[PDB]
């Protein structure tokens, strides 16, 4: 779901 | 494809009441990605739920969101004259994003039957060629009415157009303007013009017209 | 976080327009920019987004070969470019960036849309821009009077009385798009029959494309 990328993008940075 | 079904469209609804808005989704919706927004006439939308029942901080919590799967609800505990609004769902749970179609949330009032009033092309207008005839159906309820315009009792199409008012802030009523239009030469072809109106306020339809 | 999108536009049939929208607080290129339309009267279409950290684009199929989303971060700026245009395409285009949790705007991102422009009108036509006729809805407890603003292009107008002083049982309407292509609208006013000998009731009429101005008298 490209909806959650941000999400892991989030969460690695 | 996730369709996304608000049922019923409207709700007429008095203030102080509780409300309760129906999502139900075609397919499972992933992780319950289900956000709720809420839309003034001329405004953006706005969100007010996320995730199924997640409420952002400057969002009055007397708006919750509900449900999971297939089936989500919001529910406002008690509306204030501000809720009165359009209220759409959306699921971002799979790369394909979908909006339902949204629900009016208006307020219910007495039935309220239209006063009616027909204009004649001005004097100016017709100078220039053209002859416009308007027809005002002014602060009735609820929205739903109809308006047919006779010219020496043939019924008219295709050269009419209409438009509807928001409720109104403070009677929680609506008006209609009608517009037929002709050419000055088709205009003086004919005797009577008249807007008939039909509402549910009215035990049958009323009538304006004139003569030219 | 604000985002600010560019000015309306008019567009032929079969042309391509771009939509900008400059965001500014927040983080740009780690949070999901998206454009929803809305054609007038009817509901929002999420049409496609992007994140620009890893260049990423993400279409509703209805607009895949249609739609191009593009974002500038050294400007924070995302981009809508829509082709092909069709009537059917006229509709206020919003660009929207997902939220983020808590306070502040350096949350973990919610995926729905906090944070919304405000909204730029596309208009897809082959009209020209004219400035209204204005004509007076003469009066015949109560009247009913007002002001028939017809074949203007494009959208807005605005319509006040007497300057703003009444607003009471005031009405402007939406307008209609004629089959020329134009628009026409109506703006009209209850008040006292008994009114209408000693008081005026004048509306002003605003079409800023065509510079057109009228405040026109209304009277029995
Ligand atoms: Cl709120
Ligand atoms: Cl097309």
């Amino acid at each position: 779901n490209w909806f959650d990328i941000t999400n892991w993008l989030w969460y690695i940075k | 494809e996730i369709v996304l079904t608000q049922s019923p469209g409207t709700q007429s609804l008095s203030p102080g009441e509780r409300a309760t808005l129906s999502c139900r989704a075609s397919q499972s919706v992933g992780n319950n990605k289900l956000a709720w927004y809420q839309q003034r006439p001329g405004q953006a939308p706005r969100l007010l739920i996320y995730g199924a029942s997640s409420r952002p901080s400057g969002v009055a919590d007397r708006f919750s969101g509900s449900g999971s799967g297939t089936d989500f609800t919001l529910t406002i505990s008690r509306l204030e004259p501000e809720d009165f609004a359009v209220y759409y769902c959306q699921q971002y749970g799979q790369s394909l994003s979908t909006f339902g179609q949204g629900t009016k949330v208006e307020v219910k009032r007495t039935v309220a039957a239209p006063s009616v009033f027909i204009f004649p092309p001005s004097d100016e207008q017709l100078k220039s060629g053209t002859a416009s005839v308007v027809c005002l159906l002014n602060n009735f309820y609820p929205r739903e009415a109809k308006v047919q315009w006779k010219v020496d009792n043939a019924l008219q199409s295709g050269n009419s157009q209409e438009s509807v008012t928001e409720q109104d802030s403070k009677d929680s009523t609506y008006s209609l303007s009608s517009t037929l239009t002709l050419s000055k030469a088709d205009y003086e072809k004919h005797k009577v013009y008249a807007c008939e109106v039909t509402h549910q306020g009215l035990s049958s339809p009323v009538t304006k017209s004139f003569n030219r | 976080v604000q985002l600010v999108q560019s000015g309306a536009e008019v567009k032929r049939p079969g042309s391509s327009v771009t939509v900008s929208c400059k965001a500014s607080g927040g983080s740009f290129s780690t949070y999901a920019l998206s454009w929803v339309r809305q054609a007038p009267g009817r509901g929002l279409e999420w049409m496609g987004g992007v994140i620009p950290l890893l260049t990423i684009t993400n279409y509703a199929p209805r607009f895949q070969g249609r739609i191009t989303i593009t974002a500038d971060r050294s400007t924070s700026t995302a981009y809508l470019e829509l082709n092909s245009l069709r009537p059917e395409d006229t509709a206020v285009y919003y660009c929207a960036r997902e939220g983020t949790t808590g306070d502040g705007d350096l949350g973990k991102p919610i995926g729905a849309f906090a944070h919304w422009g405000q909204g730029t009108l596309v208009t897809v036509s082959s009209a020209s821009t004219k400035g209204p006729s204005v004509f007076p809805l003469a009066p015949s407890g109560t009247a009913a009077l007002g002001c028939l603003v017809k074949d203007y292009f494009p959208e807005p107008v605005t319509v006040s009385w007497n300057s703003g002083a009444l607003t009471s049982g005031v009405h402007t309407f939406p307008a209609v798009l004629q089959s020329s292509g134009l628009y026409s609208l109506s703006s009209v006013v209850t008040v006292p029959s008994s009114s209408l000998g000693t008081q005026t009731y004048i509306c002003n009429v605003n079409h800023k494309p065509s510079n057109t101005k009228v405040d026109k008298k209304v009277e029995p």
